[PDB]
């Protein structure tokens, strides 16, 4: 018993078209193929009931998904992706995990054109540029004082006059000074050079982030993102990542939950579409909370828009669950390791994920910087 | 050991630590809390977005220096009557 | 900002000879002349110093391209496409290799769309 | 027992380490960063991760 959930399990082009265990290609059914290689049995390949996960209810306290049809003995095996919990041990065995996975953030890929009037200043600095005036009136003041000409001789003075010739350095090239001067030769001498490395290296540097487009903006860090909130982020309306957050110890995922209790808008999603819309319609003022197994194949698909941000936050893994005293338990949760350390398990997962994903590499080299 | 009456015991024990969030929190406490590097490690906000100070206040330097140097010069130029 | 007193012909001649040398100077000597100069020479620096820099890169990134002379690095790009025949030993031969290389060839014209193979060699 | 690992020998074929000592019954429970193997799971019984 399986859930079809993409990709884990997909139906084929032509389901219509023949009959049995053909229907089905995923990754499950490849590891299904794989455990009766290395086991040895005829399985056959059945679908949930109305599409329910390992999930036990609380008024009736019915086990409902692939753990009920373990127990009350309608299945014989469930080789799915079914989250290895405390509370489906208790009921059904499970096998060692076949793949690790944690609740990561999902943004809105950054775009890197900036054009406006607050990026001119950016090749330089803050500081130099607030920097460059304040050497350009300390080029002024000593033209107030080297501006010394020859009189028979307690002088006449410079008011007015001396910041009118001062001004004129900031124009040309520098200088200015006095005709037969000797003091001003050399203080134009050294602004020339100090003006000439100054843009030189504004135009090397702009030339250098004309080549060079990188503009890698996001935090990557939950814990500043937590610390900001023009950039919001949500989890779904119910299930174990909004349950991780509520009862969680430490407090970067406590302020997080406050955050998101305290949201309005509302952050918090009925469905995961509904957060990778508003992730992708956001232009990166939305992140959203899922588990990497989803994050990681939303990457991998069109229109190549969502990125998988930072790293997981808890350690939970997918098993293949067994009913207790069955047969097949031991076997397979041995046959899970042999095929874990021969490395099938991550080459299923990079056929999967990245072979057949839209989102390819893209040409290697290309011009795209016009 | 194999059919020993421990395993199913601590085999939910760690379960129910790992849901609890004990287990993390045992790492982060003996693995970020008892580090000597507390904070994040030689990280800056990004890696060299633009242009440092001290790579022009060198430039700055011997403006500075020139300019005192042409003060000199006119202390020396006004003196001769 | 000049003798404005009331065709002048005075301030229509002075004004292209700022707009290519560097300054505002010209007979008269005005404060006033020197901010209008003063911006100018700022902004037209900026100008030619960003058209400098990109003219840097494209003469950069012109002579960045691959012209790949190895097949690996054809199968490494999708622009410039590239198939055999559809019956023939070639094919055979990308089929049944053990190389990576010619492996990765060997799927990029499988999951071709156009198809990349063609009847004849014309 | 020196400092070993669960590790079973190639020339004779002795189980030494943690694994060895519960193998043998010298231990009853080995709470160790122990990465769970296949040739460790045949003899000994492993824990979640
Ligand atoms: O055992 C569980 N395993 C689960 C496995 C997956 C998937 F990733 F698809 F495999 C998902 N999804 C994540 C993306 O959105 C679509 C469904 C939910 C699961 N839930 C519900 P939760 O309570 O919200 O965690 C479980 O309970
Ligand atoms: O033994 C073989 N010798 C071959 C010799 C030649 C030629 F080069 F013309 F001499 C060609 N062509 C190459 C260009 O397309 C037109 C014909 C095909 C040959 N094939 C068929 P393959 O199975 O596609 O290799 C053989 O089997
Ligand atoms: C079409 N423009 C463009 O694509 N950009 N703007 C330039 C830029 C170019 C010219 C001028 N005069 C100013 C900025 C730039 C400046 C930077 C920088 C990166 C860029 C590249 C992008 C943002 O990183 C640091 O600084």
């Amino acid at each position: 018993t399986t859930i079809l959930e993409s990709p884990y399990v997909m139906m084929k082009a032509n389901h219509a078209a023949l009959a049995g265990n053909e229907r089905y290609e995923g990754y499950c059914v490849d590891l299904a193929a794989e455990i009766a290689k290395h086991c040895g049995f005829k399985y056959k390949l059945t679908i949930v009931g109305d599409g329910k996960y390992g999930a036990r209810d609380a008024d009736t306290k019915i086990w409902n998904g692939m753990v009920g049809e373990l127990v009350y003995g309608k299945a014989d095996i469930a080789i799915a992706p079914l989250t290895i919990t405390l509370v489906r041990e208790e009921v059904i065995d499970f096998s060692k995990p076949f793949m690790s996975l944690g609740i990561s953030i999902m943004i809105k890929k950054p775009q890197k054109s900036k054009p406006g009037v607050f990026s001119f200043l950016d090749p330089l600095a803050y500081e130099i540029w607030m920097c460059i005036v304040f050497a350009y009136i300390g080029v002024s003041v000593v033209l107030f004082l080297v501006s010394r000409f020859s009189p028979y001789e307690t002088n006449e003075f410079a008011i007015f006059q001396s910041a009118w010739f001062s001004l004129g350095a900031f124009m040309q090239q520098g200088a200015d000074i006095s005709p037969r001067s000797l003091s001003g030769r050399i203080v134009g001498g050294v602004w020339w050079f100090f003006t000439l490395i100054i843009i030189s290296s504004y135009t090397a540097n702009l030339a250098a982030f004309l080549t060079v487009e990188r503009m890698v903006s996001p935090i990557e860090s939950a814990e500043d993102l937590s610390k900001q909130t023009e950039i919001a982020y949500g989890t779904l309306d119910s299930g174990s990542t909004k349950e991780f957050f509520r009862r969680s110890k430490i407090a970067v995922f406590d302020k997080m939950w406050t955050y998101m209790r305290s949201a309005e808008p509302s952050v918090f999603v009925r469905t995961t579409a509904e957060g990778v819309a508003r992730v992708r319609k956001s232009k990166g003022k939305y992140a959203y909370l899922l588990e990497s197994t989803m994050n990681e194949y939303i990457e991998q698909r069109k229109p190549c828009d969502t990125m998988k941000v930072g790293g997981n936050l808890d350690s939970k893994g997918y098993g293949i669950a067994t009913p207790k005293g069955s047969s097949l338990g031991t076997p397979v949760n041995l046959a899970v390791l042999k095929l874990s350390e021969q490395g099938l398990l991550d080459k299923l997962k990079n056929k999967w994920w990245y072979d057949k994903g839209e989102c390819g590499a893209k040409d290697s080299g290309s011009k795209e910087k016009t | 050991p194999k059919g020993s009456s421990l395993g199913t015991p601590v085999n939910l024990a760690v379960l129910k630590l790992s849901e609890q969030g004990l287990l993390d929190k045992l790492k982060n406490k003996w693995w970020y809390d008892k580090g000597e590097c507390g904070a994040k490690d030689s990280g800056s906000k990004e890696k060299t977005s633009a242009l440092s100070l001290s790579n022009v206040a060198g430039v700055f330097y011997i403006l500075v220096g020139g300019l005192g140097l042409a003060m000199l010069v006119a202390l020396i130029e006004f003196c001769y009557k």
